[PDB]
């Protein structure tokens, strides 16, 4: 379901092998290396994106879940680039927005989402209305949550 | 505005 280029793979190799120590850098080496998120957020191409942190944890593969290999960097880079479609985008966007992972957006995930945007802070009352508009237009069910299906057929919707 | 909104919150993530 999801497709890299030759030249997205061979670039993404060489801004990969530069977050490693010297010693870990041939390609057998920085196959098996785990970079941690400190590193990762450091790049120049997610450093600016305000869900950067969420970014990390929903394709990291590693053991504590607190670093990226270069497998789990592909896997990012394929969802990001030009020629993923908007069904593998919408469904990533998702699981990143779901900032507790347990299947549904809710209250409190969509005003963590409204902070992560505005960094000037909403008053309560302006998050409040705009909560409420959200799920207004995504919440069908109207059963408080924005489940999968609900929010890829929001988005498949955009302006 | 809700649709405004996600079109805003996608670009900042995809962006
Ligand atoms: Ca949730
Ligand atoms: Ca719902």
């Amino acid at each position: 379901l999801t497709f890299l280029t030759k030249q997205e793979i061979l670039l993404a190799h060489r801004r990969f092998c530069e977050l490693l120590p010297q010693e870990q850098r041939s390609v057998e080496s920085s196959l098996r290396a785990q970079v941690p998120f400190e590193q990762i957020l450091s790049l120049p191409e997610l450093k600016a994106n305000p869900f950067k942190e969420r970014i990390c944890r929903v394709f990291s593969t590693s053991p504590a879940k607190d670093s990226l290999s270069f497998e789990d960097f592909l896997d990012l880079l394929s969802v990001f680039s030009d020629t993923a479609t908007p069904d593998i985008k919408s469904h990533y966007a998702f699981r990143i927005f779901d900032f507790d992972d347990d299947g549904t957006l809710n209250r409190e995930d969509l005003s963590r989402l409204v902070n992560c945007l505005t960094g000037t802070r909403l008053s309560a009352s302006e998050m409040k209305q705009l909560i409420d508009n959200i799920l207004e237009e995504s919440d069908i069910d109207r059963d408080g949550t924005i489940n999968l299906s609900e929010f890829q057929h929001v988005i498949s919707r955009s302006p | 505005d809700g649709g405004s909104f996600w079109y805003r919150a996608m670009k900042a993530l995809y962006g």
